[PDB]
Parts: structure tokens; sequence; C-alpha cells
């Protein structure tokens, strides 16, 4: 962890090597990551600062303590503070931010208690869409969301036909286990392949779930869904491989 | 049906992935973020946007927050206190000084705080 925040980047190193953090720096502000006595900053301009997940353990989450700051009137202040998680694949990485607490809007020097949970973002080697293979590909991975990091993704992807169908399992936080409905495989502005569709329980519709393709030959998926139980958001990390 | 949502003063998260879907049914919901200088109406940098029969929800998602900066030559008794898009605040200044053309008051707008809060 510690490593990851403060060593630099070597070809001897276990893959997803560097991940860069833009999206989840809000406000054009900066975001710290900390953990084990280490510390790095990231900067929302410039894109050549990136983390060293080559240091971290692969199929695994890695957890940073977090803290969003914006320069306000010369001053500094904390947007918002808590726990950075970061799901580690070969060519893959899932983002997600547990919110513990936020800027108190009255005043600013301090903090507020508030929990959310956002997955924010991906990085990795997009596969093109012209990359895709023929037949048929499995993938096996991680389901994770707030205090439930013990989920399982399950998916299977018809190149030929251009489509996807999946489940989450294991997620102490939802009733049911969660459908990942046959969905459209397609390019998008970049050409990288991605696949969209509903989360389901059962046959009804909660939300909507999204995954990206990674490695020269689809190896890896990478993306996030949302079940929405009444009124209440559940954000969820989905990442997997092929075995 | 909602189409890709013209988020002002934001945007999608994911934007690359959710573009080619669009559009979308009703009941349908994406995470948001606000830029700079900007908030979601619950006051923090994001939230979820949602495609309603009325169209998309919220209809602002993005709103100012203001902050009170420091007065040379005023009573700082509000400097770095947030202020939400429409909300006003009394500036007061030290003897002397006063607020440009006579004003009493400052309101934080879509651009920022108009009049500037400045004791001249």
């Amino acid at each position: 962890l510690a490593d990851a925040l403060t060593a630099p980047l070597d070809h001897k190193d276990k893959g997803l090597k560097s991940l860069t953090l833009e999206d989840s720096i809000p406000q054009n502000g900066t975001l710290t990551l900390s953990a084990q006595g280490a510390e790095k900053t990231f900067k929302a301009g410039d894109k050549d600062n990136s983390l060293n997940t080559g240091k971290l353990k692969n199929d695994k989450i890695s957890r940073f303590d977090f803290v969003q700051k914006i320069e306000v009137d010369g001053q500094t202040i904390t947007l918002a503070s808590g726990e950075f998680q970061i799901y580690k694949q070969n060519h893959s990485a899932v983002v997600a931010l547990q919110i513990e607490k936020i800027n108190n809007p009255d005043k600013t020097d301090s903090l507020i208690n508030q929990r959310s949970f956002l997955v924010s973002g991906l990085g990795g080697e997009h596969t093109a869409f012209n990359q895709l293979p023929g037949g048929k590909a499995e993938y096996h991975g991680k389901a994770f969301s707030s205090d439930d990091p013990n989920g399982r993704l399950h998916y299977s992807i018809d190149f030929t036909k251009k489509q996807g169908y999946g489940r989450i399992e294991h997620l102490k936080t939802l009733e049911q286990n969660v459908e990942l409905a046959a969905a459209e495989l397609k390019a998008d502005e970049k050409s990288h392949a991605v696949i969209l569709g509903d989360t389901r329980y059962g046959s009804e519709e909660k939300g909507t779930y999204h995954l990206a393709l990674f490695g020269d030959r689809a190896q890896e998926i990478a993306g996030s869904a949302t079940v929405k139980i009444g009124e209440k958001v559940h954000e969820i990390g989905i990442a997997g491989k092929q075995l | 049906p909602c189409d890709y949502p013209d988020i002002k003063h934001g945007g999608l998260y994911h934007e690359n992935m959710r573009r080619p879907y669009f559009p979308v049914a009703v009941g349908k919901y994406y995470s948001y973020y606000c830029d700079e200088h900007f908030e979601t109406p619950s006051g923090s940098y994001w939230d979820h946007i949602h495609c309603t029969q009325d169209g998309w929800s919220p209809a602002v998602p993005c709103l100012r927050k203001c902050y009170f900066p420091y007065l040379e030559n005023g009573y700082n008794q509000n400097h770095g206190r947030k202020f939400v898009q429409g909300k006003s605040i009394d500036v007061a200044c030290h003897p002397g000084y006063a607020l440009p053309k006579a004003q009493t008051t400052v309101t934080c707008m879509e651009n920022g705080w108009s009049p500037t809060p400045r004791c001249i």
C-alpha cells in the first residue's frame, strides 16, 4: 500500500501497473491517499500522475484513506473524506469511494458525518471493438458495495451475438441475487468494447449495469451496477476475468 | 424516454460507457458530479439524476456555491462560510468603508457573488 503511494513504475511488477484517478478528483481540486504512514496527492489537471497499482495485490480490494480538498480564497478546505477502494486485475481496475464525511457548510474548516458509496471510475487497457474474439467467454470475479466486499460476479459474453448476461451473488445488503440481464455489446466513442443493461430481482428491473472489456483478447471485464430498493440507490463495483 | 442529459455545470460519471445507450426509459438513473463552484441540491459534489415522466430530475442538478471571502477593511464573522445559489448575506465594513454603489448585501448567483463582497 505504502509502496503504491511512493515507489516508481517498473516492468517487473504484476500488472495492472499504473492507474489514473481523474474521475475520483472533484471540483478541479486535489485527492490525497494515505496508508501505512505514506501519502500521495493527485491534482485534477495533469494525467501524468498515477497510482502504482503494480505494488498492489491482484484479485483483491486495496483500501487507502482518502481526503478530497479544494482551494478557496487562499485557504485549502476538505470537501470530503473516507475510504478509497481499489479492486485490481491484470489489465483492469474498479475504483469506489466510501464517503464517510463531507465539508460542514456552516463551519468550512470542520466536517459533518454523511455516508455515501460511489463507483467513480475504471482503469486499464481497454479492448477495441475490433479485437473481440469469436464465440463465447466466461468471467469470474468480485462484486463490492457499501460495507459488502465479498459479493461474486459471474458473467457470460457471446461475441458473435454481440451480447452478454450475468449475475451478482453474495451481497449481504441485497435481499436477492442481482440478475445482470441480456445486454448489447457496443463500441463507445474511442471504439472500445462496452456493455450496458438492466439489473433485476428475478424478472423485476431495479437499475442499470455497465461493463467495459479489458485486454487485447477481452481477458477482463470491469464496471458498475445499481440496485434501487425503494428510494435507496445501491452502487456496486464489479470486475471479473477469464479463468 | 430521456435523451443524454445536458447537466449544466456537471456531467455523468462513466460518460463513455453510458453515451451509446441513450435514450433511456422512465425509471432509469445515473450517478453525476458537479463542477468547481457547484454542488448538488443535497449539498454534495455528486448524486443521481433520474429519468422521470416529466424529464430529468433534479431539474437543476448543479447549484452555485459561494464562499464568503476575507474582507480587508471589513468584519470577518462570515469568512469561510458557504452560501448556496440564491442566498444573500449582509456585508459589514469597517468605519469609512462600504460596498460600491451604496449596496448593503451580496447574493450568490449562478456566476458567483453579486456584487463582489469588497469594502473599497
